[PDB]
């Protein structure tokens, strides 16, 4: 794996867990984000 | 904190099998993110307030 | 079933790689514990070659086994019994003979 | 590698970072998450 | 690549990622994070 | 068509890897269960050679299934008839003979 | 032009791997269909043998089409035309010969 | 300076590698595009063999233009003169010869 | 047991690679410091070839060390007794001897 | 001491891979800029051949700088006089015979 293309990908999934782990945190106990 | 102690094990053995169907990785114990707020959060919900008003 | 009663070829290897607990951050002062109570189990990569007839033979102890339920066996590296665990024994199947290349792993329970 | 595990390990990972930033924005300055 | 190095550079990724979408969600639309 | 004809001449490669469940505990003990319910499924690295006329047979054949759907197959290992699939048979042309490389998967269905 | 009319060496490999889907979740039932309608449409390793003097044609023909516009062939493999693309054609230019190292996709529009 | 002087011996790769834009739609359908607008550059695996006096002269050479800067070369392909640039150019010292391996890109500039 | 009698035939690897701290700066410049305050410590590739009687003495010595705690040994190469640890030692059995391949790593504990 | 004085094997390699500066979105206009000042720095892969006794002098030499503190050497094949560093410089100790691999990157201040 040729690291320039990997880091936008982490760079993408991270934003997709951040955005996912935000949407969690709305809900019932969670933390509100 | 620091990949100071992810080659204290050295990782090598699993990351040469990147894991397995059977197993999973990145397990992420709760230990300190569970106790953030308090111990007595741990054990009780943190009864809510309603917030405080200027016309009172 | 309980006892591999086979004979490996000459050319086996033994690996060991023991368990340690290791801290050393940089290259400066290091500690080493001996980790757990059973260190080494070591590692065996065994080969055999036995005609075709007897690898139907082979397959199915190797088979019944199945990955758990450690067997006996007693490698001709030390000469002690010891339990083993087998995995993988791939096989290729010559014209006359059938070679089996698996990996015994010892165990304690 | 192989990437679909690599992939999964990876929103994990990706999940536990936006959690402790979350966590960490709560602090004083911060955002507030 | 070695997992213990790798592992710390996708948890700062994460980290970064996982910023810049809360930034991001305290935009108009958004989710004010 | 239900069943393969053709005949694997140098001596396959025939690998089990079982699946297991494995919980290592602390000072060398462990604990380990067969994970599944059916054994294991095995599979075989089977290569032919065939004359040029008779390629174009073999590759409508392996086409047919096209990856999904198996066939009967007796292995020249434990000749007892199964059921397999195949899904890449790679295929190397020469002046007068074919040499197929594929590999075959057994499967329940 | 649309049709490669050049001959190729011995050595070719085909390979096919079809695109199936597949649902299979551990090591338990599992499910099979063909995916789409045209299955496996296959890849030819083509290598070439060409004075120097006709290499400039080789690649002036390769270089043309550029990756994209499909062009007609007939592998000597199944003897039927179809539609191909070429996308790396490497070549080795020695002293008196060149050698021409074409990857042939086969494509349907 | 300009123009390189020296020549190739052994027979050297020119990769060509378009670029292309692809999309695969469903049932064995795709669509194609060149991307871009001027063909393809094209690449040579250079090697030359040079007395060890002359070495110097080569390295001061392909050492001027650094990387960046670009010179003409009339390849022994298709003997049309190109601008190239060389980034690498690695070089093996011998008793009385150096061998120079390097990579020349074509570039438009 | 403390000292380490056996000797090593081959010609081994006595690899240094001491650590550096070093940063680079812009148009060529940089700035070097020797990171730590204690020397480089050298690892050596050792290997012994054995018979097979005295194969089950040297597994003794090693594994009763266990990965960690530290041996002396004077190595063939500068004939200075270091303390050294061993982590691996693999070994492959034979008809008559026993070849063991291990990595000695000098500690100063 | 401050200039490496020993004599090195006959094939040795010389890289160079200047840094420069690079613009070129997918593939399209390309440019290209010297970046630094100091552009190619080179790096020597020496080998050389020294009898038993002088590999403690020669490792003496090459561990007393460690890494950082680089010397004064003429390389073979520019004979200019440089200032270099080594940072591995691995050891095999044949029978009557040693052999030290060592990398030479020149350096500026």
């Amino acid at each position: 794996q040729i690291g320039p293309a990997a880091l936008k990908a982490v760079y993408d999934m991270a934003r997709k867990g951040a955005r996912d782990e935000i949407q969690t945190q709305m809900r019932d106990g969670g933390l509100f984000s | 904190a620091g990949s100071f102690f992810t080659a204290g094990a050295t990782l090598a053995a699993w990351g040469a099998a990147i894991g397995a169907g059977g197993m999973t990785g990145i397990l992420f114990s709760l230990g300190a993110s569970m106790v953030l707020g308090g111990v007595a959060q741990m054990l009780a919900p943190k009864a809510r307030t309603p917030r405080i008003q200027t016309t009172d | 079933m309980k006892t591999f009663r086979w004979k490996v070829k000459p050319g086996m290897d033994v690996a060991s790689v023991p368990s340690v607990r290791k801290v050393r951050f940089g290259d400066g002062y290091s500690q080493r514990a001996p980790a757990g109570l059973n260190a080494n189990l070591k590692t065996y990569s065994v080969t055999l070659s036995v005609p075709r007839e007897e690898a139907t033979v082979l397959e199915s102890f190797l088979e019944e086994h199945g990955g758990w339920k450690s067997f006996l066996w007693t490698p001709p590296y030390e000469w002690r019994q010891i339990k083993v665990t087998c995995a993988k024994w791939s096989s290729r199947v010559s014209m006359l003979r059938v070679e089996f290349s698996a990996e015994f792993e010892q165990v304690v329970n």
